[PDB]
RNA sequence: CCGGCAUCGCGCUCCUAGCC
């Protein structure tokens, strides 16, 4: 026998200590924690953590037209990240500052109506994230064990503090995507690799 | 400090107003779960349970997310059959749904099996 | 199952945290039925010996002298 | 078949030593056939009252006797309580607590299931009207009494009408 | 929460599902009623006898063992108090209160906890005429009071 | 809903929440509608879906997660 | 919607009292 794609999918995340959180846990991102060691810091359940990236692979090849998706980030170890997400995707990255009136000012010369939206993490993109209530915008979060819940449908749990678990995060959603689309064929070959996705600090 | 009824309701409407799926209710009495039958039988709840550890007892209550508001009148008046009809407009949202419940010695029951069988009674309270 | 962490009387069905318990101390090894939460200095009736202690919570056992939950 | 038991019963003292000063002892009221799901069938004893500690102090060496002395099909015993009904509108007439159909069935269900002890009940309510009262049984003596749980059901189902589940924790 | 004041604990014991004794206890009825009878003559009250067969004896509860509260099994014997046990013990505790303050007339809190301990004996008191457990005469004397117990 | 000639009045009966079972108004703009698709074999993916509605109650509370993710586990 | 029974429905001499 070989390793399952699950297998090797808890492998590299648990390389890139996707699975080591913080010390505090909010409650709605309680039924992720395993257990908390004497550190204090929380360990999060990998298999609910590929579980979820599942569920958002397949709600997110479902949308016909993929450039109706807005990927973001407001932390600089993710730039480089949403970029190559979207750039092998065919999604609309943007890193960096939100402009605030993106989805709810029409008159904007920054506006767009995106179908679905992806967020590094629920605290610092909290701007993207009160918008998209008020245009009924699905969304997509990578919650870390102390990330507010409030609006946001489907919720990554993993370390999004680390440069490494941010990088292997989006590199897998992307694999996920692209195999549900078809362009990778069964066969675990895909030859992108996962070193693309990690930020350069120049 | 207890005149239960009202806490069960009032439970309910509270647990049904936030979205949860099972609601308990601590102390219980036939009174209530004759109550509940009402509601069951009508379709405002699902199937629901007792806990007997021993003792005044315990029930859980699965709900089904149609309930509105139910709730009791304590202070139970005195209800014959022909100001059943005053009671429902002052209390129920139209005259096409919604149940105001009464005991009666022919058991508890809503007021149009109460109108069906011709029996006045007291008012327990109602659920829309 | 969570509900060991619960008190003792919001569980679904109530159940008390004390134990009865057959404790053995060293001079006489006969055994003799104790209350976990005792209130009561208590002396084994062959050896003599004091055998535990009252305290606030769970009585205290006196050195040496072994127990099995019953 | 209340003869053929008799006669089941009346003579087991011959042999079986250890038997002796139980059994010289008490009639039975009345033992009926009950036919269980599967075309299985089992069978129901009622001793009166007074010696019910008498057959729960042994109610397995002689229960098993009925199933090598009898050898076709499974038995229960029960003790006879009488059930009055509610005294009418007030009449000065007390009814103890006692012979009030709620205490008898809760003894109905604590000697059907004598060898084990009751550690917890439910009542569920379903959606259309039925009513399960599942019953949970202590897990320690377990291997005694898990095929005649269907049984357990079948004889509730008969002397008050209800319809238990049994399970463990 | 607490009658007389606004403390609202909940500490209290928590009896278990079973009531049949436990598998290990094989003390026989009469004997558990031979234990309750001695040590009622020699004074003790149903609390402290409960206490006692909790403590030395491992009863857990008499009434699982033998079927019958204690109180009752002292009334069959015909040993049961004249003055019930927790009026008793108010009756002592405010003839305490009063002899504590007749040595200090100014402790004016001790005056207050007084009339806090009257009150409760009056209502159970009249709990207890009303339900036949006193003569319908007896009434509380402050004065005529140590002569009752202790 | 129906006259009673059989006709039906109502016009646009009004989606419900798939958690809560509430009403999901006109006016309500946190409210979102999830398609998620069914992979099946080679490809992974034709255009099957399962669709979930969530009203801006639910997902104010933050609870929109632990409802997707329970209402996700259902088996066909 | 309800009568009339039967389960493990404290009695009748006397009024009404079905063909035991
Ligand atoms: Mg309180
Ligand atoms: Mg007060």
């Amino acid at each position: 026998r070989a390793l399952s794609q699950k297998e090797q999918d808890i492998q590299m995340m648990l390389a890139a200590d996707v699975h080591l959180g913080t010390k505090n846990c909010d409650f709605q991102m309680e039924r992720y924690a395993y257990k908390r060691r004497s550190d204090g810091i929380y360990i999060i359940n990998l298999g609910k953590t590929w579980e979820k990236l599942q569920l958002a692979a397949r709600v997110i090849v479902a949308i016909e037209n993929p450039q109706d998706i807005i990927v973001q980030s407001a932390r600089p170890y993710g730039q480089r990240a949403v970029l190559k997400f979207a750039q092998h995707t065919g999604a609309n990255a943007i890193a960096g500052r939100h402009t605030p009136g993106t989805f709810t000012n029409q008159m904007q010369t920054s506006f767009s109506e995106p179908r679905l939206l992806i967020l590094t993490d629920p605290r610092t993109d909290h701007q993207p994230i009160k918008e998209s209530a008020l245009g009924n915008i699905p969304t997509i979060a990578f919650c870390d064990t102390d990330s507010p819940m409030r609006y946001v449908d489907i919720g990554i749990p993993a370390n999004n503090k680390g440069r490494n678990s941010i990088g292997c995060l989006y590199w897998l959603l992307a694999r996920m995507v692209l195999q549900m689309r078809g362009t990778i064929l069964p066969g675990h070959k895909w030859d992108v690799m996962v070193d693309l996705f990690f930020y350069r600090d120049p | 400090g207890r005149r239960i009824l009202n806490d069960a309701l009032r439970t309910m409407v509270n647990a049904e107003r936030r979205g949860k799926a099972t609601a308990q209710l601590q102390p219980i009495s036939g009174v209530m779960i004759s109550f509940l039958n009402i509601m069951k039988h009508r379709g405002y709840i699902k199937n629901f349970e007792v806990f007997d550890p021993h003792r005044v007892g315990k029930i859980t209550v699965e709900l089904q997310g149609r309930i509105k508001d139910c709730k009791a009148l304590t202070y139970r008046q005195d209800l014959r059959a022909t100001e059943i009809e005053k009671y429902r407009t002052r209390m129920l949202p139209t005259r096409q749904w919604g149940y105001v419940v009464v005991t009666t010695p022919n058991g508890v029951l809503d007021h149009e099996e109460a109108i069906r069988q011709n029996v006045g009674g007291q008012v327990l309270g109602y659920f829309h | 199952e969570l509900e060991k962490l619960k008190h003792k009387k919001k569980r679904l069905v109530q159940s008390p945290n004390s134990f009865f318990m057959d404790v053995k101390c060293q001079g006489c090894f006969n055994i003799t039925t104790v209350f976990s939460h005792s209130q009561t200095v208590v002396v084994c009736p062959g050896c003599q010996t004091v055998l535990c202690q009252p305290t606030g919570g769970k009585a205290r056992l006196t050195e040496g002298c072994s127990f099995r939950r019953k | 078949f209340e003869d053929t038991v008799a006669q089941a019963f009346f003579d087991l003292e011959n042999g079986n030593q250890e038997l002796k000063s139980d059994l010289k002892d008490l009639y039975i009221n009345t033992a009926i056939q009950m036919d269980v799901v599967g075309n299985r069938k089992a069978v129901v004893i009622h001793v009166p009252y007074r010696l019910r500690k008498p057959f729960r102090k042994i109610h397995v060496r002689l229960v098993r006797e009925l199933e090598k002395k009898f050898s076709g099909k499974d038995v229960v015993f029960v003790a006879t309580r009488r059930i009055v009904r509610p005294p009418k509108k007030g009449s000065a007439v007390q009814r103890p607590r006692t012979r009030t159909l709620t205490a008898v069935h809760d003894g109905i269900l604590e000697d059907v299931v004598y060898p084990a002890e009751i550690v917890g009940k439910r009542v569920r309510y379903r959606l259309d009207g039925a009513k399960v009262i599942k019953i949970y049984l202590d897990p320690k003596e377990r291997n005694n009494t898990e095929y005649k749980l269907e049984t357990f059901s079948a004889v509730y189902r008969r002397l008050c009408g209800k319809d238990v589940v049994f399970e463990y924790p | 929460g607490r009658m007389h004041s606004r403390g609202k604990g909940i500490s209290s014991s928590a009896l278990p599902y079973k009531r049949t004794p436990p598998s290990w206890v094989k003390t026989a009825v009469a004997d558990v009623d031979e234990l309750i009878t001695k040590a009622a003559k020699k004074g003790q009250m149903p609390s402290q006898i409960g206490v006692l067969l909790r403590d030395q004896h491992g009863i857990p509860l008499v009434k699982s063992v033998t079927g019958s509260k204690i109180l009752r099994i002292l009334k069959a014997h015909g040993l049961a108090p004249e003055i019930p046990e927790d009026l008793y013990f108010l009756i002592k505790k405010a003839v305490a209160i009063r002899k504590h303050l007749e040595r200090n007339r100014k402790d004016k809190d001790s005056k207050f906890r007084l009339i806090l301990v009257e009150s409760r004996i009056h209502r159970l008191a009249r709990y207890y005429k009303r339900t036949k457990k006193l003569p319908p005469t007896w009434k509380y004397e402050s004065a005529t009071a140590s002569t009752l117990v202790a | 809903m129906q006259n009673e000639v059989g006709d039906m009045v109502d016009l646009y009966v009004p989606r419900k929440c798939s958690a809560t079972n509430r009403i999901i108004t006109a006016k309500d703009h946190a409210s979102v509608q999830i398609n998620i698709g069914h992979v099946d074999e080679n490809g992974l993916y034709d255009g099957r879906f399962t669709t979930f509605a969530l009203s801006g109650f639910v997902r104010a509370q933050g609870d929109a997660d632990g409802s997707l993710d329970r209402l996700w586990q259902k088996r066909k």
